[PDB]
């Protein structure tokens, strides 16, 4: 979760809403097991 | 690193591209909520817009740290901080910073 | 080696000769005595700076200026208590990393009119966390402190605050006025928790000692156009090796604006203050059941 | 070397020969394979009587027979988790005498038509001490346990108790009594608290496993004749280095009467069961807010 510390703070003529891009990535420590079919995507129809 | 959609709230497909960032702006500095997600890079959610999470889709078990790299994109006048907090498991939501 | 050295002064590096006529050395005269800690030093300036090349501490991290930016309160890092230092014989715990985080207090509003407010050590901590806990079951505590006050403004916004460290912040009242009723500060005012208290008097800091000499004692400016944020680091300072977390508070943060905060209509109202701060160097003893206060 | 070094037995001390044709050791034949821990030993038996002169730990102190009477669970002393056995890589914590400390749980009273209770470890422990705060305060947890439980009568009183460690005591239900209801134990029967759960079934200990076999697990009885006390050193007993403390119970401790209380009238009839217990080398990490269950 984020939580805003103290605010965003702008001065006049600076936009009043920011964005934050998040990037997600793994450490040298990640490892990974046991192969299976994926699910985050399921095409349920067939292949033309 | 992979962009994490943790602004997945938007489906039209006009607006499908404001899921790769999440705004922030002036609150009324009591702590507000700015954005909350699960760290499972393998849950269906923010994760699998990831490379980690579409890989782990492939995969059963995972082990490991990750990463999650958030890169502010306001005015260099723009300033301020988050508390990004990460709850270990067994401690929900959290209702206030 | 005829006389008790049970003067005040044993113990000390310094040396003096004295005249004694008694068999204690307390009798004598005062006689003869045979970077500084005091101007608030940096970490660079007290050598400290492989402990400041990334301050994460337990399980948080903090981002600022480094080395230069980071006032070591009285040049002392916070340590463990040493084997003769200590008086208790039971063995302390140390967590280390469920006490020795960043924990983030309030979000307080820096005003154009704001007077500047004070959190008490560790009075703020006492009922957060994993330290708050051992505080409440612990009867002794030993700890120094990370404070991170952050005030983030754009560079058009003006104002300075003196982020400082007073040790032993008693809080005087103002005695009805006149001066003539003998008031005290209330459990809220002396110990205002991690809300913090307004100041009501910042000239005379609520205790008749004037702000302009606040900084003789450990403190950091936020001056908005060179910093945004001051890192005070505060050692354990008291007459004791330990103290109980929950009826003394070792020192108290003022966060008072000396240069008032100014910007024109159009950039943002809401400058928040944020008080993130570490305890170092936690110890705990004197487990019992656990007390709020 | 042409293989991958698979297989289920990798890293054990059995030297196995194996037939296989394929790229992985798991696909190989079984083949050949090229005091006692099971049998409840003694401190003496161990050799850990060193660690055993006195049961002080933390800030607690019981008395009991030394060495003989000290049932180390498996023959295995309570350690904190080695470097390769572990997997999460945040650092725990040690409090190591605000939580290796024995607490004293209830006052379960034997009776002639007792049946006996089970306790869940270390789910009696959830919400009593620093222990119990730091269980609900962080996801993982490690510990083995010294339970004592103390069960004094006269030399004209007559029974036994199998005080008993149960690995992973997972509780049945009567499915309805027909067996066809496929009905689950409650959170109030799974995890009792420190007050326990009395035995509905003892004879087939609520799990349909024999009590009379019980015994291939650590124990220790009270028989009242001889002792008066059951001594019960349990380390820590799980697939995982850590595991969490609210929703998994590493193992049950059965206080079961075998041989029925009896004593003519005119004796003390409140003869009563105290569970005293210690953990051992206990470890917590994966901190966050503290959570109950």
């Amino acid at each position: 979760s984020i939580w805003y510390q103290t605010n965003y703070v702008v001065p006049i003529g600076a936009p009043n809403t920011a964005y934050i891009i998040a990037l997600a990535a793994a450490q040298k420590n990640f490892t990974m097991k046991l192969c299976k079919d994926t699910s985050h995507i399921l095409q349920t129809a067939s292949i033309q | 690193e992979t962009i994490l959609e943790v602004n997945n709230v938007p489906t039209n497909a006009t607006s499908l591209m404001e899921r790769l960032r999440f705004p922030v702006s002036a609150q009324a500095g009591k702590g507000e909520l700015c954005a909350v997600f699960r760290a499972d890079p393998g849950r269906d959610g923010p994760w699998q817009s990831t490379m980690l999470g579409q890989l782990c889709g492939y995969y059963t078990q995972w082990s490991g740290s990750l990463e999650v790299t958030f890169m502010f994109t306001g005015s260099f006048m723009a300033t301020g901080k988050m508390l990004i907090a990460y709850t270990p498991p067994g401690g929900p939501l959290p209702k206030d910073r | 080696s005829h006389e008790n050295s049970n003067s005040a002064t044993e113990g000390s590096t310094i040396n003096y000769t004295t005249i004694n006529y008694y068999k204690d050395s307390y009798a004598a005269t005062a006689g003869k005595q045979s970077a500084a800690p005091l101007k608030s030093p940096s970490a660079e300036a007290c050598g400290y700076s492989d402990r400041v090349a990334q301050l994460t501490i337990g399980n948080s991290t903090i981002t600022t200026q480094a080395a230069a930016n980071i006032i070591v309160g009285y040049g002392e890092w916070p340590s463990y208590c040493s084997d003769d230092d200590a008086t208790a014989v039971d063995k302390p715990t140390r967590p280390d990393v469920s006490v020795n985080r960043f924990y983030t207090l309030d979000t307080k509003l820096w005003e154009k009119s704001s007077k500047g407010w004070y959190w008490k050590f560790p009075d703020v901590l006492t009922e957060t966390g994993v330290f708050g806990q051992n505080a409440q079951f612990h009867y002794l505590y030993r700890s120094g402190f990370c404070i991170h006050v952050q005030c983030n403004a754009s560079k058009f916004h003006q104002g300075a605050l003196l982020v400082a460290i007073l040790p032993e912040y008693v809080i005087g009242t103002v005695a009805g006025g006149t001066g003539t009723e003998d008031s005290h500060p209330p459990y809220i005012q002396t110990q205002p928790g991690a809300d913090g208290f307004e100041l009501q008097h910042p000239y005379v800091l609520d205790a008749g000692i004037p702000i302009s000499q606040l900084t003789v004692c450990p403190h950091q400016w936020i001056n908005l156009r060179t910093n945004n944020c001051a890192t005070i680091i505060v050692p354990y300072m008291n007459t004791l090796p330990f103290d109980s977390a929950l009826n003394h508070c070792n020192f108290g943060l003022l966060v008072v604006p000396i240069s008032p905060l100014d910007f024109d209509q159009g950039a943002t109202p809401v400058i928040p203050i944020t008080i993130t701060l570490a305890p170092m160097c936690s110890e705990f003893a004197g487990l019992r059941q656990a007390v709020t206060q």
